[PDB]
């Protein structure tokens, strides 16, 4: 009988005295005061940690933590890449408008689109225009910008539109949240009363994940090409019969993509190892980089790199991963022309004043791991106006109603 | 306990196949595959050859009642590596040093490298033998509408770089991707002609080899229970046996059914109790 | 089952011995003596050499609550020829009719002879050797004190 | 599943229809008619049978019996034979005076004594003499005959001493009945309120006979010869080393003894096979026949026989053995010259009035299977007195006070 503070779940099948038992960290420890492991890191007791809305404690070996329900999250990025409300990975290149995610599942509220075209020559697709449709206002996300369809005329669902780092963010009051990176890139935010009350190639946001490849017919099926070409939005669109394989298609191009993307497997992202499993984000690497051969392939690499970066600061690992050589960055180019206030910041962790958040207004999730290049103010005028990119002091900023800034 | 070498033990103590009980029974089938039926609804397969593999199988209504390196069986599979103490691991490695049953083992940690760069040698051999596995002219393109080998073709080609015997982790993992496609209906006949067949022509003499051979195509003996030890409910296995008739004898050949045996003693087929010894069943 | 020639097999399956489980276990420790030994508190021996025999062991416990031919163990033997249908039998063969395992067994009787005068050839060869129980040249005087 | 009413409580391990089941009689019987089996006889469903006191009933294939506590039984009878209270036979050869029962067991009120002499010169031991010890009453049976001896002075508990068949008949009022056939054959009675109450050479009369071997020093010994030689009377009596073999020490009388003994297991006493074991009669009757090697062997073998036909009475089976050649009774002897009274009833079953009965006096027992001659009294004067073995008219018989005919 020699336990271990690790192995008390396991059963003791097949040094410390009677009563104490070994901790991992050294000597004999009594079983109330027995520490905690996460993710190869020891806690001692009664130590916190927060996962992703929630507070946990290191009561007795074992972790205590609340039960709140968090957003979720769908992804959709590089070359037909996708992950579920529920955290399913799959690959569909399929060139058309496809639902994403919408409530009018068999009425209804929203809708979001996609529009996946060819960037290659080797049959993969990636998502370049996003519509976003809410009651009867209709977004769209198109050419790095915003732009208002069909406004309606008395009941103007509230959203706002900002831009956070490199990304730019849409959010709305009723809780859907719209995140992008301005190329291939899409994050969708809902609230969690949207549980089970959705579909789409995102699926339907209810804990299970065994049944998000629901077709538009109600069948679950297996087929990742039987689940995509069933949520196309035009009936003549061609149907996906196989996935393309671009590195043997492009065989000239395997060894720089291979070379390239083992950053991501190195001594520079070690402390993220064992935070976030890195071979998805290889994988995904490398089929971007075989099959961006008609232009502009190190974009197609640092977007891919940067996915990966993110989850590395959303789960407590900030890296920093730039050079002047690998995916620079230009944020001196935002300066008044020598007094340096825009620096970059690679993880995001910067809580300043707007002119916005002076007068309350607060938004409902965390935005605060989006890699980009962000303002630190001077003392003259400490409050950042965000649709002009300018810092103005606290009364000079502006007036926002309707969604537009008025000086 | 299951060890690599056949021999199976209870309780430190060797015992002979079969061994049916009340609550649970062993078979043996095909003398490298071994069958475990329970009555709690769990059910296991010890394959033996070429490498040593397991298969295990739960009702239904055991759902969300399993701990292990098995994940809890809930329909979500971003829970599977919950530890017993909390929270979600994110590696495997790291999910996996929670459910040692030895204190004094050491930590794992995960491998971020593959092993058909690190050997030039091996990688040439794995391309050519796991590419049969996506190519249609074998038989293994009968398969693809169905099983999708793309990811059988990921780990065919990861253990045939890594271990040492390689030519027995391609074997193992070309019985793979044909296991898991008997499973849907579609079930590959004729699969071993040139590339796992140093075993196909070993058989003995009256007994040839099979690609669906199951617990209940047994000798004479398990005509004489006939309800008592047949366990519906398992996979075929492929291995040496006899045909559609001429079922196995108590040693050697099979004789066919009129010569079988009358099994108490197995007693040939000229012995007259008053029940002649006649073809399988007897006059009694 | 015990045959008589070894061959102790479990659900009509040859097993090896030793063979130690949870509930019970058989031994063989000397090729003509099999132990068999139960967690409720039955003790079995078997012997195989010269003529098939059997001996069980009881613990005290139960007491009062066992029936078959070999009585219901309460301390009193003129109760052991009651049969499981309320009153006592007379003779040895009347009690042990009614614990046929099989309904189709005939019914057996008494038999008041001795065999000692229906071969006289046997009594002779009887007398000689089973007096060496009685007599104390022999090393079974030893045993005439108990 | 071919049950048969008498494997019912088997178990049916290793015809009929399903519901209907065999009888052991004939055709297929529902398992509410079934019969019931005693002693090799088959007794349909409702049948009445009488065990010693009680009363049985065959109900649905088992028996359903009254619950009241019989008298209980001692035995003496041969060369040192014996029977406990509680059913344990052995046998005990000694040459003293031996307590029988008594209540002075570690204060009392009865005793009784046998008093074994040498019979025969194998050193086997019989008893010729019963002393009764009630309160301060002494009674002697001795020489045929009943001897009152010290008559306390007001006390004097009412004892009836009479002759029924052969044998001889004290009764108590205290529950003490003791019968005697005038050689050596002793039955000692006791009502069941003496259980648990008595000790001696008859055990303690506790229902449970593995421990009727108390010595008078309150220990259970092992051996016939521990526990007998304890109970002797006088401390300078010897002490019993062995138990005698007389067909031994006598090898010239084993030839008529096992013919003569023969009569038990012939086909004479074949209806009483079923019901009395006929074995420890078949051996008592030898081992009595070798040892009467002084003289009057006949009368040591009629007895030995007229021990088990006895016992074959009083279980249901009347057998007359008896013959002009073997064992002859001599009833008529006590007839008025020719007029023929008094016959040989071989099994006593018999109830004719006597003096005693028409004024009301009954035993407490049941003493109608004792071998004997028995009156047959006419009809002009139809009562029997019996201290003078006369018939009688009803008015002209006697008194019985104070146990003592007066015309
Ligand atoms: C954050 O979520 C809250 C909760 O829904 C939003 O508050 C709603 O705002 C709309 C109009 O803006 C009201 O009609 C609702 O009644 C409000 N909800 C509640 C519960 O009072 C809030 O608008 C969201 N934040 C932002 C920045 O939009
Ligand atoms: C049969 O037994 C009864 C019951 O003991 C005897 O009745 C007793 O008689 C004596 C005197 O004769 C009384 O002192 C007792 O009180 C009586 N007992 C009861 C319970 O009343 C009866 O005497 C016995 N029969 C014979 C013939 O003696
Ligand atoms: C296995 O398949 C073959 C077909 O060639 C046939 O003998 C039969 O269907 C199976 N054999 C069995 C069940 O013994
Ligand atoms: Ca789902
Ligand atoms: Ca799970
Ligand atoms: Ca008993
Ligand atoms: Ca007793």
């Amino acid at each position: 009988r020699a336990l271990s503070c690790q192995t008390l779940a396991a059963g003791y099948y097949h040094v410390c005295p009677d009563g104490l038992m070994d901790d991992g960290r050294g000597g004999c420890v009594v079983e109330k005061e027995c520490p905690c492991v996460h993710n190869n890191d020891l806690y001692s007791s009664g130590a916190k940690i927060k996962v992703d809305c929630n507070t946990c404690t290191c009561k007795r070996g074992r972790w205590v933590c609340t039960q709140a329900v968090c957003h979720g999250t769908c992804s959709i990025y590089g070359s037909g890449h996708y992950i579920t409300f529920d955290g399913k990975y799959y690959d569909f290149d399929g060139h058309c408008s496809y639902v994403a995610v919408q409530d009018y599942c068999g009425l209804g509220s929203f809708s979001i689109i996609t529009e996946n075209v060819p960037c290659g020559t080797t049959g993969v697709t990636c998502s370049k225009a996003i519509k976003i449709f809410m009651g009867r206002t209709e977004l769209k996300l198109e050419d790095k910008h915003r732009v208002v369809i069909q406004r309606d005329e008395g009941h103007h669902v509230a959203y706002t539109t900002r831009e956070v780092g490199q990304y730019l963010v849409v959010e709305s009051s009723t809780g859907i949240i719209v995140i992008w990176d301005k190329r291939t890139t899409v994050f969708i935010k809902l609230a969690p009363s949207y549980k089970g009350t959705v579909c789409g190639l995102c699926g339907n946001f209810d804990h299970r994940s065994n049944n998000d490849f629901t077709t538009r017919d109600h069948m679950v099926v297996s087929s990742e090409l039987d689940f995509g070409n069933s949520w196309k939005e035009a009936p003549t669109c061609p149907d996906v019969s196989t996935n393309p394989e671009p590195c043997s298609l492009n065989p000239h191009r395997r060894s720089w993509a291979e070379k390239q993307c083992s950053i991501l497997k190195s001594s520079v992202f070690s402390i993220c190892h064992s935070k976030v499993d890195p071979k998805p984000f290889y994988e995904a690497c490398v089929h971007d980089s075989c099959s961006c051969d008609t232009g502009g392939d190190c974009e197609c690499f640092c977007s891919a790199v940067a996915s990966y970066a993110q989850e590395c600061t959303k789960e407590g690992a900030c890296v920093f991963w730039r050079t002047p050589d690998l995916c620079p960055i230009f944020c001196d180019y935002y300066n008044p022309p020598h007094e340096c206030e825009w620096h970059y910041e690679p993880c995001g962790n910067r809580s300043f004043e707007t002119c916005r958040t002076i007068n309350g207004i607060h938004s409902n999730i965390s935005v605060s791991y989006l890699e980009g290049c962000y303002p630190r103010c001077p003392k003259d005028r400490p409050i950042y106006e965000e649709d002009l990119k300018k810092c103005v002091t606290a009364d000079k900023c502006g007036c926002y109603v309707e969604d537009t800034h008025y000086p | 306990v299951f060890k690599s070498d056949g021999s199976v033990l209870l309780n430190q103590l060797q015992v002979n196949l079969p061994h049916v009980t009340a609550s649970f029974s062993v078979f043996r089938p095909s003398s490298y595959h071994i069958m475990v039926s329970m009555a709690i609804g769990v059910r296991l397969q010890v394959q033996l050859a070429p490498v040593m593999q397991l298969f295990v199988t739960l009702d239904q209504a055991s759902q969300g009642q399993v701990q292990g390196l098995c994940g809890n069986f809930n329909g979500l599979e971003g829970d599977d590596f919950k530890t017993a103490s909390g929270l979600v691991e994110a590696t495997g490695a790291g999910f996996a040093n929670t459910w040692k049953a030895q204190s004094t083992c050491h930590d794992k940690l995960d491998w971020l490298d593959d092993p058909c760069s690190l050997n030039i040698e091996s990688a040439n051999y794995a391309e050519h033998w796991c590419s049969l596995l996506k190519k249609t002219e074998t038989p293994f393109g009968r398969c693809h509408s169905a099983v999708d080998p793309a990811e059988y073709y990921k780990r065919c080609k990861y253990d045939t770089c890594n271990c040492q015997n390689n030519e027995d982790c391609l074997c193992a993992a070309l019985s793979s991707y044909a296991r898991a496609c008997t499973a849907k209906g579609v079930m590959l006949w004729g699969w071993r002609e040139h590339v796992c067949n140093k075993d196909v022509g070993s058989c003995p003499n009256s007994q040839v080899f099979l690609y669906n051979l199951t617990t209940c195509q047994q000798t004479c003996r398990s005509l004489s229970e006939a309800d008592s030890h047949c366990l519906e409910g398992f996979a075929p296995v492929d291995g040496c046996g006899c045909p559609d008739h001429t079922f196995l004898d108590e040693k050697g050949r099979c004789v066919p059914l009129a010569k079988c045996s009358c099994y108490g003693l197995y007693l040939e087929a000229g012995d007259v109790v008053r029940c002649v010894c006649r073809d399988g069943r007897l006059h009694c």
